[PDB]
């Protein structure tokens, strides 16, 4: 990234901040993940 | 139509494609191969044995290799000077044939802004109608035979080296260059004019056997010709009368073609906003002010 | 705003609820939607629906003209009969009945050929000179009739932009899209804008164009109205051809009034500014004289030095350098060295006099007929050598006053429907002598006589030269150079059927067919059209080797003007001459970098006639890039032919039918070398 940052000294380049696992970014993307794969309803996702 | 057409024997299943090295006074040329293999046989028709241009591919045979034929594959004191110079071939010769000087050992280019700006300014006046060749940058000097070669059937036009700049094969790769371009064993074929920026860093053997004529330095700037050129770019474009070139062209340091031609483009972009068909100064500086802070921020 | 609560309010046929929908609807016709208006496929049942109703039809017209037809746009707009600078004006009217009176007009004009589009028409031109931007409605104006009035009703106010853009972009048209019968109205028009306006040389212009009498009349009475002069004199004398400059010096020589007229009419006006001029800012040196002097031999290059000598003109010492130069060379320029004192003196009437009486009346005959010649050459003014030449035009059998009417009769024929001179060159043509000389030079003489003349001639002249020429057949340079004459009497007829009239008239061998297809080249000016290019590349396959070259050499005659479509695939063939077609093809032009690019390809070829061919071509079209050529003609030789013509060249580097005629004769260059003396007669030299 740094690198990316000498090779392009602030000339043309959007920054998005990505902080890993966040949250409710967790959740939705987990139900998602949980969409392919078998899951039965008597799961709680919030907690884990 | 039988005699043309009993020559398909030749030309037939038994073919191949060699390479010819040289064409010989004795009727029995020589051709090369993948092995190098060389058939003499006397020649035959279709070939053209002139403008064939020996050294390239041509055909062959299973059979004993009978050729049937051939397959084609301030500065205008100075200014005035390098004009009487390299256009010294050319048009509104009566200053030259009345005696002639004829030193056909090229000029060189060069100074304190450098960036190919005055280089390609001077190059670009000969560009009218000519043949250019544009050579930017510096195993062996074969690619640089090459270009000596395909300017050797270039002859008739104008060569502009431009960017003259381990270390000590440079050294003799510029003494194999040096030594090329000197014409030892060939007499005037085509003006080289050689440009660079500094020329500190040159070797003083670049300077005297490689020109024979004359060297000048570059006094300042030379906002003339550069104002010329803006004039060139702008001539399509439209203009105010309160627009100065001077200003202008004095401030930009640096600029090559594809840079005022982005400058210049930008600026009519930046005229459009207002959807104006006329681009002011402010205007002008403006958008310069966009590539101006583009290539110094990096 | 949504167009849903409008939405229902175009259901009811009711006239209360359209009439007072109808204004909001033209409150927001300024753009005419937010959208694509599709809502066309809705109001399709409204067309059977019919005070407030031509508003109705305007509004259906506005939607019809704003998706599309070819055909049922127009219509409600005609039947509306309209009655009743902002940017809602200029939307509504200016490109949208732009579109619509334009495929109008069109159809109209592709259909019928009312006064309603007429009126819509005028109505429309004058919102378009409210509009004021200019150039759009002319070129949508080109092909569609009203003209004249249309553009006199234009022009008030502003004079030399709409002038001079609007006349040449239409002069431009003429000339390459718009066909040769509106030419004549054009013309006309243009002929009354510009009487009505300033900066002569437009109407100047069309003087040249229409070969018309009373114009110059009108410029020169304009120009005693308000009073540079010498000058455009000069382009004056330049732009007049034969008939309206003896129209004009006759009924100048009338009255005129001012005396300065006939002192025009004198010549000798345009002469004298060019001599003390070319004196003084310009020089020379004399190496080029000497060398070129001193390279000459073998009674070839003499000749070549004879044309050199005769072509150059500042040096007048050169012509005075030592004597039995003419001595020792044989009658073979024997001819045009006695015409080359004619040559070199283009002033100095009474001290020509002198210099060739030298020559007159002495022990040889060339050198006293060439001497009359050079007195044809040197003054078309004076004509006072006629009747010595006259008398003594009839020869019976043989004499020298054959060579002698050839050098005066031509030199006339440089000089000037002239009545005696055509009775006493009836004998001439009637005579038949064997020399093709005579009835070449009567041909070339006559033809420069007869051009610019109106819609020809069908007379006893073309009449009684046609039986005489079919009387016999030999020698078929006659069948060749007297259809130059010919298309030079023909030249400048606008509605004339003769070319059609000659195909039926004449029926016969390749020979007169030949004559015939090349009366037929010669009566062309040329327009815009497929005809002539279907008629190319049909006779493009012709067997006949000779036709073919004429008629090709015909498209130089044609698109000389515009040089972008003069480069054609004709060098890239395989015949012999029809790189040599081409190779003439290039041009008098200014010869760019394209030509030079051409002819650094034809220099280099097997045939001498080819390798003769170019550095004409070459030395023609350019006046060290003109000497590349000649060095490397240095490089290719070191035959006589060659040395000859590239010295001829090296001396000839350093729609006016006058430059046309002698290289369109001189196509005819490869012939015995008995013509090498009749080839330095040419005048379209300057």
């Amino acid at each position: 990234i740094l690198d990316s940052a000498l090779l392009r000294p602030g000339r043309i380049d959007r920054k998005i901040e990505f902080p890993p696992p966040n949250e409710e970014a967790r959740l939705d993307i987990l139900k998602i993940h949980s969409r392919k794969m078998n899951l039965t309803r008597g799961i709680n996702l919030r907690k884990i | 139509e039988e005699e043309r057409s009993k020559v398909d024997d030749l030309r037939g299943t038994p073919m191949s494609v060699g390479t010819l090295e040289e064409i010989i006074d004795d009727n029995h040329a020589i051709v090369s191969t993948s092995v190098g293999s060389e058939h003499y046989v006397s020649i035959l028709s279709f070939v053209d044995k002139d403008l064939l241009e020996p050294g390239c591919s041509v055909l062959l045979n299973h059979k004993v290799h009978a050729v049937i034929g051939v397959l084609m594959d301030g500065l205008d004191n100075q200014i005035q000077e390098i004009k009487e110079s390299v256009e010294l071939p050319l048009t509104h010769p009566e200053y030259y044939e009345e005696m002639g000087i004829k030193p056909p050992k090229g000029v060189i280019l060069y100074g304190p802004p450098g960036t190919g700006k005055t280089l390609l300014a001077k190059a670009v006046a000969n560009q009218t109608s000519a043949t250019f060749l544009r050579v930017v940058g510096s195993d062996g000097p074969k690619l640089v035979r090459e270009l000596f070669r395909v300017a050797e059937e270039h002859a008739p036009s104008i060569v502009f080296i431009d960017e003259i700049d381990g270390e000590r094969e440079i050294q003799r790769t510029m003494l194999e260059l040096l030594n090329q371009l000197d014409g030892f064993d060939s007499r005037g074929d085509v003006k080289v004019i050689m440009a660079t920026n500094r020329i500190e860093t040159l070797d003083p053997a670049l300077i005297r056997p490689g020109r024979i004529d004359r060297k000048i330095e570059f006094p300042l700037p030379d906002e003339k010709t550069k104002k010329r050129i803006f004039q060139i770019h702008t001539s399509r474009m439209t203009l105010a009368d309160d627009v100065t070139l001077d200003d202008l062209i004095m401030a930009k340091d640096d600029l090559s073609g594809a840079d005022i031609k982005a400058i210049c483009t930008e600026a009519g972009l930046m005229a459009l906003r207002e959807r104006r068909m006329k681009v002011t100064n402010e205007d002008f500086k403006k958008s310069k002010e966009n590539v101006l802070y583009k290539k110094q921020e990096g | 705003r949504d167009k849903a609560p409008v939405q229902p309010q175009q259901s009811p046929a009711a006239a209360p609820g359209g009439t007072d929908e109808k204004p909001s609807g033209k409150e927001r016709r300024d753009a005419g939607d937010k959208d694509k208006e599709q809502e066309l496929s809705e109001e399709d049942k409204q067309l059977q629906d019919e005070l407030y109703r031509p508003a109705l039809e305007e509004l259906r017209r506005q939607i019809r003209s704003s998706t599309t037809s070819m055909t049922s746009v127009p219509k409600p707009l005609k039947f509306l009969r309209p009655h009743y600078n902002k940017r809602f004006a200029a939307d509504i009217i200016s490109v949208l009945a732009m579109t619509m009176s334009g495929e109008r007009e069109c159809l109209k004009y592709r259909l019928v050929g009312a006064g309603e589009v007429a009126k819509e028409w005028q109505e429309l031109d004058d919102a378009e000179k409210v509009q004021r931007e200019p150039l759009l409605t002319l070129v949508k104006e080109i092909v569609p009739l009203l003209m004249e009035i249309e553009q006199v009703d234009m022009l008030e106010k502003d004079i030399d932009e709409n002038a001079y853009a609007k006349v040449c972009l239409y002069l431009t048209s003429c000339v390459n899209y718009v066909p040769e019968p509106e030419n004549s109205a054009l013309l006309r028009c243009a002929l009354g804008v510009f009487r009505k306006f300033s900066r002569f040389p437009e109407a100047l212009r069309l003087a040249l164009m229409l070969n018309d009498m009373e114009l110059v009349e009108d410029i020169f009475t304009s120009c005693k109205d308000v009073v540079m002069l010498g000058r455009h004199g000069v382009f004056l004398e330049l732009s007049e051809d034969v008939e309206e400059y003896e129209d004009l010096t006759e009924i100048m020589s009338n009255v005129q009034l001012n005396s300065n007229f006939l002192a025009l009419a004198r010549e000798l006006d345009i002469m004298e500014p060019k001599v003390p001029d070319d004196i003084y800012k310009t020089h020379l040196e004399n190496n080029r004289f000497g060398g070129s002097g001193s390279q000459v031999d073998s009674a070839r290059m003499n000749l070549a030095s004879s044309f050199v000598n005769g072509f150059v003109n500042q040096d007048k010492l050169l012509t005075d350098d030592g004597n039995k130069w003419l001595y020792k060379n044989k009658d073979h320029g024997m001819l045009s060295a006695a015409a080359s004192l004619g040559m070199i003196l283009l002033w100095d009437v009474d001290g020509g006099l002198t210099q060739i009486d030298k020559y007159l009346y002495s022990s040889e005959d060339y050198i006293k007929s060439g001497a009359l010649l050079a007195c044809g050459i040197v003054n078309s003014g004076v004509r006072n050598e006629c009747d010595p030449a006259l008398a003594l035009l009839s020869d019976y059998v043989l004499h020298n006053s054959n060579t002698m009417r050839l050098g005066s009769i031509f030199g006339l024929g440089l000089a000037y429907n002239r009545e005696d001179v055509l009775t006493l060159l009836l004998p001439v043509m009637g005579d038949s002598k064997s020399s093709m000389e005579v009835a070449g030079v009567t041909a070339l003489a006559c033809g420069m006589i007869a051009v610019g003349s109106c819609n020809g001639d069908v007379t006893s002249t073309i009449l009684q030269t046609i039986m005489e020429k079919s009387e016999t057949e030999l020698k078929d340079t006659y069948a060749r150079w007297l259809p130059l004459g010919l298309g030079l009497n023909h030249l400048g007829k606008g509605e004339a059927i003769e070319a059609i009239l000659a195909a039926l008239e004449v029926v016969s061998e390749p020979f007169r067919s030949f004559a015939n297809t090349l009366v037929d080249v010669c009566a062309y000016a040329g327009s815009g059209n497929v005809l002539k290019v279907q008629q190319l590349l049909h006779i493009c396959s012709e067997h006949f080797d000779s036709k073919e070259k004429e008629e090709d050499k015909d498209k130089k005659e044609k698109k000389d003007k515009d040089k972008k479509e003069a480069p054609a695939d004709m060098g890239a063939h395989q015949g012999v001459a029809v790189l040599g077609i081409a190779l003439i093809a290039m041009g008098e032009e200014i010869g760019a970098e394209m030509a030079l690019r051409t002819f650094g390809h034809l220099l280099r070829y097997g045939e001498p006639t080819l390798r003769r061919a170019v550095p004409l071509a070459l030395a023609l079209i350019s006046v060290s890039h003109d000497a590349d050529p000649e060095v490397s003609y240095n490089s290719i030789f070191a035959a006589r032919l060659a040395a000859m013509l590239r010295q001829l060249a090296q001396y000839h580097a350093k729609k006016g039918t006058l430059t046309l005629c002698p290289y369109h004769s001189d196509r005819q260059l490869m012939s015995q070398v008995a013509v090498a003396g009749l080839l330095t007669v040419l005048v379209s030299f300057l």
